[PDB]
């Protein structure tokens, strides 16, 4: 027991599988930059996303909706207005692309509700038939994309956006140009201080911490309700488990809360890129 | 109406408006119109 | 022992879906039934005004 | 080696303390001032609410990455 | 001691004289006035003012919306 | 945990893939609704002319 | 390890400590306001009430997550 | 040795900060309620019965971890 | 010998935390009632009332961790 | 025993040094209120220093009683 | 050996400070923000560039301490 | 017994500290209130500076017990 | 050995405390602007002005001690 | 010794740091509400400035001397 | 000797510290009434900006001698 939850806490938090090319699957030590086997799942539930918007997309007609082609109206309508009503200015696929990124989040996030050890557990039976179970017992399956990579690769991509349209204004210099929260300190040896590192300083945190703040508050919201479900799942014999439906009741509530702020700091950061002048 | 009065006689004290001024000084203004009628309507029935 | 804990997440999702039903569904349900009302009344309006 | 091992408990300790301090904190903050808002503007709930939403998600993000970073040195620790 | 109080609608003046206290409902809520206060004004809720005199007699007027000064 | 940059890698690629490659179907769902309001203004004008 | 037992203890103590002081702090600070909201309309009671639980329920996570590893500490613990 | 008076200081802490927390929190949510039951007397029992919800809604955390205190004190871990 | 000065350390901070959160508790509440007894001179007793009865309800953590300190103090565990 | 000393030094100073953080806090908080509420209704004056003598005196106990262990420490300590 | 410890606490405290720091700031600035926003709520996107022109100002030296903390935790002097 | 020094020395410095951190928020917290009402009522200004001196006189009580404490241990201190 | 440890709780605490002081200062600075930029929506200009002289004006002792910090970090003394 | 001379920079390092934490937050709570007042009753600056410099030099007497303190320790300390 | 160095560099990074702390608590607390006070009567601007650079230039005072002390200990401490 003890020693079997040590080495099933050593197991859930496995890296994406961390394949290797130029050797085997992992060792649970290689620790390199090399193969991941996670997002590839996470591509398998967004791909049930395009599949399920082409269904209507494919079906256009303007009659009595259905339920479901009526709930996707809602979700469309919803942000549509949510993405008009806030921001304007100019449109290039801001609102398609703000769609994609919260949905797609929000069914990242939702896999969460499953059990901890169900999908492992019951691969042990692809464990048992090929690969063994020994190689299945040191790292071999992954969770829901809750790796901070997933959402790294995600922030840094709006990042890039975020430059893209931060050119808009035609020039490097006439947009790196910017107000300082510290125009002045007259003092000399202040000013020793302040001329070089102070104003570095400012120009690494004015916007690069941004996106890392993105990437870190979804990264901690996964990781901390995954950890909180595998610490539940201990002293099963005489209790109703009430340690973990009211919290998966929270855990409901936040999926979407995070999705929502996620997509719309997003669109805002676009609207201040896109700012005039 | 004789706005001049209490500018130079005027104090350093307010009063402790339990509504925000614009609210108060709505519901004057209105009842201070509807008192200037009825007292332009008694004059007409004296006159009368 | 593994399974007997996952006996417990048995219960667990049970719950859920109970509570998922009475609280979550009658919104939703709700939401898009008038949804498709205001839209069906919106159209046939314009049906009788054709006429 | 051992004393290592107790520092790092007490830096995750203060790691997830600090967090929860801040953030019942600020909560409690928001909440009050949303629920006088409310209570003029009845009729103003929903967008309201969506501000409020806003706001929340805008605020809870510095201590609850640091929860993380915590929860990192409780399980997957460096130094070792 | 004793302070004035006058309460005057639109048509007449009605009551009259010198009073030690005054109750009354303003928009906020309900409000004890003494000699000496701060300068104040409020709209009055559709209740009854109560006004306690010197010798302990307390008259009672009824007031359909107003400005309390 | 670990960088595995493999991992932001296929996130970052496989995302804008996803994004626009099927921006298009829905660029095609904004219509629908708005034809909709267009059959119900224009059945409210009817009455005028009746 | 007697060092190590001591300060994994007292970093038990503090992952409490911190969270029961933050959301004393953050109840107190919404059921004021609360309180002097619902005696300016009266008949909001339900709908304020409903408002003022969905607030409670987001303020307390990060302490109630902190009892989690508190009790984790105190019964099964790592550095062991 | 020098674990058992760690114990005990951690003890200490654990209903130390709740204490603090608590009293701060009581003062603050009364002194709205005396200012709010003041402004509309008539209103007193149903504000009252708020209040106790409010404060049993307040001072969960705290107590919980009174109760571990005190198992430090008598019958702790660590031994 | 070092554990009886950790002991001695936990007794101070039980009373201190309480006597540090008692103070700022009964100053925020007499703020606000002393606001709402000149608001409404008449209703003073209730209000009074009032106070000893949330002022009871909220002085007891800090006045349980007084008694462990005091606990400590004379006849302490650990030794 | 000179760690012991100077461990109990310490704790005697804290003993009262937080009292009279929290004695300065409070006085001042109740004041603001009691000179503001004077100004309103000037004619209550005695009233008020009366309620205010009762709450004053209701407040400060625990950290008089705190003060009192810090002397004892101070002159008759146990521990020796 | 110690070292490493000590660092690992002052690379706590740098996130930690920081994060208490915004958690109360935010909160402060969305009070007065909601409220601003309920009285003239015609004017909410002006306001909202406002406060996060007022965001953008704020969060900045607690950045500063996670970037300093981070690259502690990875890269650190002192080896 | 060089250890007792510094720890002796380190609790006085504690005893005036944290009794000159609370006068100076209780001094503001009882001015802010004073001037705001002296503006509202300057015919009182008199009896209004006579409260706030009575109350002033309350208020340092306890921090002016603990500098005395902390003057006492710095010139002739127990534990010796 | 112990030199490094302790000068790197000294910087971890010069840059804790100034972000600690500066998230609170800019919140509750904003959120009394916005209060006011509700009131008078025209005046937001000078406004803005004076609220930026101030902000410039408040971040001096934190920013000093940010560079004392970042010189501990790269080329600290006592070495 | 050594830890002697380090304790006592400590200690005076405490002493002057609490001492301007107190007095810079307590001016700016006072001054807070005197820009009230005077914005107010623009009429009335000079007395409530009076008003202010006597509270104010009323208030930084404890952490001034303090920094007396603070000041003996690094000139010529005891312990020595 | 090592224990000295440390301990004299802990003793600095408080000092200035718990100044920065406090000025930035201040200066805020003193601009919110600021802004309200020029919001609500634009006309008197410059006369209430310069009562507020008096108060600021009187606020400062503490914890900027206290930045000098620790710059002090920076560069030429005493105790070596």
């Amino acid at each position: 027991k003890h020693h079997l939850t040590n080495m099933t806490y050593g197991k859930m938090p496995d890296g994406t599988w961390k394949l290797a090319e130029t050797a085997e699957e992992a060792h649970s030590m290689g620790f390199t930059a090399i193969h991941l086997d996670s997002m590839g799942w996470s591509i398998g539930l967004g791909v049930i996303f395009c599949l399920l918007f082409w269904i209507v997309a494919r079906a256009a007609n303007a009659g009595v909706p259905t339920k479901f082609q009526s709930a996707i109206e809602m979700i469309i309508e919803f942000v549509d207005s949510s993405v008009r009503d806030t921001f304007h200015g100019k449109s290039r696929l801001i609102a398609p692309l703000a769609l994609t990124i919260f949905v797609w989040i929000f069914l990242m996030n939702l896999m969460d509700l499953i059990p901890v050890d169900w999908i492992p557990q019951v691969a042990a039976f692809v464990g048992a038939n090929v690969f063994g179970m020994d190689p299945h017992h040191v790292y071999f399956k992954i969770v829901p994309s809750t790796d901070p990579n997933i959402t790294l690769g995600m922030s840094l991509s709006v990042f890039v956006l975020i430059l893209f349209y931060s050119i808009r204004e035609k020039g490097v210099g006439g947009f790196v140009g910017e107000l300082a929260l510290n125009p002045f300190n007259p003092s000399n040896p202040v000013a020793k201080a302040l001329l070089i590192p102070v104003n570095l300083i400012l120009e690494l945190v004015t916007f690069l911490a941004r996106p890392i703040s993105l990437a870190l508050r979804l990264f901690g919201n996964m990781y901390a309700g995954e950890l909180i479900f595998i610490l539940i799942a201990l002293l099963p014999f005489w209790i109703q488990w009430a340690l973990s439906v009211p919290w998966a009741i929270f855990h409901i509530l936040v999926i979407t809360l995070q999705a929502f702020i996620f997509m719309m700091l997003t669109i805002v950061y676009l609207s201040m890129a896109s700012e005039k002048h | 109406a004789e706005e001049g009065d209490d500018l130079n006689r005027t104090y350093g004290w307010d009063y402790i408006y339990e509504p925000e001024a614009e609210e108060l000084l709505n519901g004057l203004l209105v009842r201070y119109i509807e008192s200037m009628v009825y007292q332009g309507v008694i004059e007409n029935v004296a006159c009368e | 022992n593994i399974n007997l804990t996952l006996i417990g997440q048995a219960i667990a999702f049970a719950f859920f879906v109970a509570f998922c039903m009475k609280f979550v569904w009658p919104p939703l349900i709700n939401a898009i039934s008038e949804r498709q009302r205001k839209i069906a009344d919106g159209l046939n309006a314009a049906e009788k005004a054709k006429a | 080696m051992e004393l290592t091992l107790g520092l790092v408990a007490i830096a995750s300790a203060i790691l997830i303390a600090f967090g929860a301090l801040g953030t019942a904190i600020g909560f409690g903050l928001l909440g009050g001032r949303f629920l006088e808002a409310v209570a003029r503007q009845p009729e103003l709930a929903p967008q309201l609410q969506t501000r409020m939403f806003l706001i929340a998600g805008l605020l809870d993000a510095v201590p609850m990455i640091g929860v993380g970073i915590g929860l990192f040195f409780i399980f997957a620790n460096p130094f070792v | 001691a004793t302070m004035q109080c006058d309460v005057v609608s639109v048509k007449e003046s009605i009551y009259s004289g010198a009073v030690t206290m005054l109750i009354a409902k303003g928009a906020g809520g309900e409000l004890g006035i003494l000699p000496g206060h701060a300068p104040l004004v409020t709209l009055l809720q559709p209740g009854p003012i109560r006004v306690l005199l010197e010798n302990g007699t307390e008259e009672i007027v009824y007031v359909s919306g107003g400005v309390l000064e």
